[PDB]
């Protein structure tokens, strides 16, 4: 039997049994996950490849160890991408061909033949982080987390070359396909002698995109004491522009190891190798964290329409759409969401119900000229310690899709953009993104407020007010925009609040900033005695039985429901606040101003109140607001103000 | 000063693996943080670890606490919360790990003890930072006679020789003990339900008699749920 001398693989079975694996698939994964649509898929998702036209098909791995046979080609797969990739690119197409001969007249049959179509494959394991891995796997598929932290420019590569002469003149050209490019010293015109001068015109040939982005990942389960660690990878042509600087991304690839020269100038190429990553497929969007808005995106959405490519939006299937509309008709959605974000911190509804409210946030409008009104609202809480306002930060930490964790005393002017350093791999001056430009979107969070400079927190006068930010150093003078969600906490000097004592005196903040954010609560503590029993109740609840179980009773928690639902109600929804409302609005406005003669209240109350008043309007799916409901969006703010009398 | 504070630190930070004995000042802000630096031989740009880093699922014994800069006072309260710690200078946007146990050693007030002093006047550090130790002790010095003999005795009993204890007891070698220990982290207990009544119990009692002195007295107040779930 034949084979290959770096491998055992033969192009007969892997080729006849793969055939075989494409032409029967029901549900095995389904027989795996143990069952809790009986066509099979690769001819939904050929039909689909077929008719819109977009190349690209791709699989799982898993759906290759739940079908037996080809139990096989899976551990070939892991260990031997190249090749066997190529196997399958080749009898996808006679797949296609064998598909087109059922009615004989199907797209001008040529060149639908001729395009490329190629597999992405993806989910292929994930056992030991990036730090484990011995230089005995060197050709393998890995799978890693994390961010990015920048992008490099575009740059070509040869795949065509181009030569002339000056006698007289004839136009031979040649190809790469391995290493290295070999020129003839001799001849054209007259091809024998003489031997004339060989010519190369390096603005006739062909070229390629070449773009190299760096990473930094998560791997958890850590082998401790482990510090973290970058990456450096390098994608290629159809992949170029997919990536932007913060994303949370999944990717899978070849890992690669390349001599690199020293100093320029000799062929001393240096042992020691470096490593780096070669990349594949790129999984942005994800089922278990938040969905990315669409405002933001509408310039990525005017371009990849021209170039298939993936989806950056979670796809909304159409049958849990129904359950959409059916669990919308439910009345106590108000508290039945605000209590199931947090399942295992249990006071502070109007505090759960204020962070459902900041996802929720306002209405995007644009004019013509100037305006551009963001949906930003912004929340302080403080309170006495031991009231678990780390647990809350953790938790929105994770759900937020692009959220950037900062403290106090760990800050600085420049520290949070403007980052303009020497890259090493390339010896050049490359300039980085603080801390909220890649906060661009989403949700920041910041503790120990008190503890600022006076620098820094006079940073946050231009972003919580005019919504841009201003560099103006030696590097670029230009101005970019970081639309965020600003939450913090602060902790008083008590550090129990007392009372008859001024609530501004008790932090020490200047009370116009303290009376620039919206939404401030003030969370203190109760002497007595009725509420402690279930608090301890519900503590060992959850210590009991080893067991997640936490809040069954007697409660309904949507798991992965609420995130789809707050994403799709993020883009089809755009409710409008006309005329019927505004004369209780504008009532109770000058009823809050009445007070005169501690904090005050200005036209940010009344900002406030119609983008938290619209934010109430954007949930329960109604374009328009209704003079109901405006009444505890002013109670929102009115249960603080009864934690104002004390 | 004479309660023989440091022996133990330098005993516990001597008898457990991975421990790091870090003084007052000491170490800057940088020190116990991490920090970059580029690296030879093999490149680059590794993130070179502080104290904090290097003593991770072990015990960082600190002198001197109240000596300590406000930076650093915020990096400790920041290890109370789980697993973090977060940088934005210069070239760092990190937040690197550490599962630390933290023992400190603060002195009270010059000079010593006065009962007439309250509690939190002889101490230099807020309640929010009392609140965050779940146990808080303190050691006394008040003359006594009949406890000196029995001192005078143990200490010229060890200037006279190299070996303390008699009648009737050997102490144990430390490696046995860290076998001893290093075998007893493999267990994972189960609670149940009689323990709930009493533990729920119990938090009554303290919830209920801490709460009706609310004073700036010996007292201390106003026993946090941290103590219950300390418990
Ligand atoms: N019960 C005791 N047994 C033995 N030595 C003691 C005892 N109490 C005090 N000492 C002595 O008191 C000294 C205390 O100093 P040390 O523990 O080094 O720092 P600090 O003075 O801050 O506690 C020790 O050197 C020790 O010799």
């Amino acid at each position: 039997l034949r084979i290959i001398w770096g491998t055992n693989v033969s192009i007969q079975e892997c080729t006849t049994n793969f055939r075989n694996f494409l032409m029967s698939f029901k549900y095995k994964f389904r027989k795996i996950l143990d069952e809790r649509d009986e066509e099979l898929y690769y001819i939904k998702q050929l039909n689909e490849m077929r008719e819109l036209g977009t190349s690209n098909l791709n699989l799982d791995a898993r759906n290759l160890l739940a079908y037996k046979q080809t139990e096989d080609l899976y551990h070939q797969l892991l260990n031997y991408p190249q090749e066997v990739i190529s196997i399958m690119d080749q009898t996808i197409k006679d797949c296609m061909v064998s598909l087109i001969v059922d009615n004989n007249l199907d797209y001008d049959l040529d060149e639908i033949e001729t395009k490329f179509y190629k597999v992405r494959p993806y989910n292929v394991g994930s056992c030991k982080g990036m730090r484990e891995l011995n230089p005995n796997d060197i050709d393998k598929l890995i799978n890693l987390k994390g961010l990015v932290l920048r992008s490099t420019p575009v740059i070509p590569d040869m795949k065509v070359a181009f030569f002339k002469c000056n006698v007289c003149d004839h136009t031979m050209a040649v190809e790469i396909d391995r290493g290295v490019i070999q020129e003839p010293a001799r001849c054209e015109r007259i091809d024998c002698n003489e031997p004339n001068s060989m010519s190369l015109i390096h603005n006739r040939c062909s070229f390629a995109d070449k773009q190299v982005i760096k990473l930094q990942e998560t791997p958890d389960f850590v082998p401790d004491g482990q510090t973290p660690h970058s990456i450096s990878l390098c994608v290629y042509d159809e992949l170029v522009d997919s990536c932007r600087a913060g994303d949370r991304i999944e990717v899978t690839g070849t890992f690669r190891s390349i001599p690199i020269r020293a100093n320029s100038r000799q062929r001393v190429l240096k042992s020691l190798y470096k490593t780096y990553v070669d990349v594949v497929h790129v999984k942005v969007s994800d089922k278990r964290l938040d969905v990315d808005t669409s405002t933001i995106e509408q310039e990525l959405m005017q371009n990849k329409v021209d170039h298939n490519e993936v989806e950056e939006v979670r796809q909304i299937t159409d049958q849990d759409l129904a359950k959409i509309r059916e669990v919308a008709a439910r009345e106590d959605l108000y508290s039945l969401l605000a209590r199931s974000i947090a399942p295992s911190i249990y006071e502070l509804e109007d505090v759960k119900k204020g962070i459902l409210l900041q996802l929720f946030g306002g209405t995007n409008k644009t004019f013509t000229k100037g305006g551009r009104y963001r949906g930003d609202i912004n929340i302080l809480l403080c309170g006495d310690p031991s009231t678990s306002k780390s647990q809350i930060l953790q938790y929105v930490h994770k759900i937020t899709p692009r959220g950037v964790y900062t403290s106090g005393k760990g800050s600085s002017a420049v520290g949070l953009t403007a980052y303009i350093t020497r890259d090493v791999d390339t010896k050049q001056l490359v300039l980085e993104s603080g801390a909220l430009v890649l906060s661009d979107g989403g949700v920041c969070c910041i503790d120990e407020f008190d503890k600022m400079s006076d620098s820094t927190r006079s940073v946050l006068h231009e972003v919580m007010e005019q919504q841009t930010i201003s560099i103006a150093k030696a590097g670029i003078i230009t101005t970019l925009n970081a639309r965020s969600s600003i939450l913090a906490s602060a902790n008083p000097i008590g550090s129990r609040y007392n009372p008859n004592l001024p609530v501004t005196e008790n932090i020490d903040l200047p009370p116009p900033l303290l009376s620039r954010f919206d939404l401030v609560y003030l969370v203190l503590d109760k002497v007595d005695e009725k509420n402690d029993r279930e608090l301890a109740k519900h503590l060992t609840n959850l210590y009991l039985e080893d067991k997640p179980e936490h809040i069954s009773q007697d409660d309904v928690l949507p798991v992965e429901f609420l995130t789809m639902y707050i994403s799709y109600a993020k883009e089809h929804i755009h409710p409008i606040i006309t005329e019927a409302a505004k004369t209780e609005l504008v009532r109770a406005y000058v009823g809050m101003r009445k007070m005169g003669d501690r904090i005050t209240a200005t036209t940010r109350q009344l900002e406030s109140m119609i983008r938290l008043a619209e934010a109430h309007a954007k949930m329960k799916l109604k374009n328009v607001v209704e003079l109901e409901d405006v009444q505890e969006a002013v109670r929102l703010i009115r249960s603080a103000i009864k934690d104002y009398a004390t | 000063p004479g309660v023989a504070k440091s022996q133990l630190l330098k005993a516990i930070c001597k008898i457990s693996p991975r421990g790091v004995y870090t003084t007052g000042k000491g170490s800057s802000g940088v020190g116990l943080t991490a920090a970059v630096m580029k690296d030879p031989v093999t490149d680059e740009m590794i993130l070179e670890g502080g104290a904090l880093v290097l003593a991770d699922n072990g015990i960082c014994c600190i002198d001197e606490f109240d000596k300590m800069d406000e930076s650093d006072r915020t990096a400790i309260h920041e290890v109370m919360e789980q697993q973090t710690i977060s940088i934005s200078k210069a070239g760092i946007n990190t937040t690197l790990n550490a599962r630390t146990s933290i023992l400190a050693a603060a002195n009270p007030l010059y000079g010593r003890y006065n009962p007439r002093l309250s509690p939190l006047d002889n101490i230099n550090l807020p309640a929010a930072l009392l609140s965050r130790f779940d146990i808080l002790f303190l050691m006394l010095d008040i003359p006594s006679r009949d406890d000196d003999e029995k001192l005078a005795e143990h200490v010229t009993y060890v200037h006279m020789h190299n070996k303390q204890p008699d009648l009737d007891f050997t102490p144990v070698e430390p490696s046995k003990m860290r076998e001893y220990i290093a075998y007893a982290k493999t267990k994972r207990p189960v609670m149940s339900e009689a323990v709930n009544d009493y533990v729920v119990q119990a938090y009554i009692r303290l919830r209920q008699d801490s709460k009706r002195e609310m004073d700036s007295k010996f007292s201390f107040g106003q026993a946090t749920p941290r103590t219950l779930l300390g418990i």
